[PDB]
């Protein structure tokens, strides 16, 4: 089993995202992972990319968030979105879920899923 | 190379003067980072057209693909940088370049709701029947993300 280049890059981006403790990484997003019971992997990732897309769209032009550490955050959030095109697809998947998580914790939850997924190439 | 790393950073940051100094001093215009980005990817992504132009004039690879198959054209389409799209296309960018996800620049512009970019891509010969990993065309993707204006434009073709 060859190691997936896509997963590799996604993990690099997630590691970069979760090492920087920026001001606005404490803002909350919908905890889509709470709503992923009997849900496909593709849908879970689409739900996550949708939430992430909404976040970087709304907080790219955010005065409160602004001035260089926020630039890297938005940069890497957009990267993550692109990195997920192959897993999530170019799709929007809204959820009714009310549960909120900090962006930090949301990204940590996604990193865990991806790194578990990546470790399959060690089989 | 240290000069390569400095040029990548200068291109990302939009430091026009520094870009030109580094290139004159020995930086490779096609410097690669560990994710496969070149100075041209970063300048297109961060919307620094003057840097895009300087790089292309001095031999940057207009069709360089990062680790996931994305070209500077994918990136300009993604962030909605219309002039950069136009400049890349004139410099010979593959209008139908595909990444590992099966995504073309027209897919990107269609999903992210960039009508003018869609128009320029179509005129440059973008393939409206191109399918991604999941069998979807730019028109499918536009319609599913609620960009009806773009989806109508594409569905006529």
């Amino acid at each position: 089993h060859k190691c997936d280049i896509t997963l590799q890059e996604i993990i690099k981006t997630l590691n970069s995202l979760t090492e920087q403790k920026t001001l606005c990484t404490e803002l909350t997003v919908t905890d889509i992972f709470a709503a992923s019971k009997n849900t496909t992997e593709k849908e879970t990732f689409c739900r996550a990319a949708t939430v992430l897309r909404q976040f970087y769209s709304h907080h790219e032009k955010d005065t409160r968030c602004l001035f260089h550490r926020h630039k890297q955050l938005i940069r890497f959030l957009k990267r993550l979105d692109r990195n997920l095109w192959g897993l999530a697809g170019l799709n929007s998947c809204p959820v009714k879920e009310a549960n909120q998580s900090t962006l930090e914790n949301f990204l940590e939850r996604l990193k865990t899923i991806m790194r578990e997924k990546y470790s399959k190439c060690s089989s | 190379s240290d000069l390569g790393k400095k040029l990548l950073e200068a291109a990302r940051a939009g430091q026009d003067d520094e870009v030109r100094i580094l290139m004159a001093n020995g930086a490779d215009v096609n410097a690669l980072d560990d994710s496969g980005y070149t100075p041209l990817h970063l300048a297109a992504e961060d919307g620094h057209l003057e840097i895009v132009e300087v790089l292309l004039k001095h031999g940057a690879d207009v069709n360089a693909a990062d680790r996931l198959g994305d070209t500077p054209l994918h990136l300009a389409a993604f962030v909605g940088h219309l002039e950069i799209v136009e400049v890349l296309l004139k410099a010979g960018a593959d209008v139908n370049a595909v990444d590992l996800a099966g995504v073309t620049p027209l897919h990107v512009a269609a999903f992210y709701g960039h009508l003018e970019i869609v128009e320029v891509l179509l005129k440059a010969g973008a393939d409206v029947n191109a399918q991604d990993k999941f069998g979807k065309t730019p028109a499918d993707i536009a319609a599913d993300n609620g960009h009806e204006d773009i989806a109508e434009v594409l569905q006529k073709l």
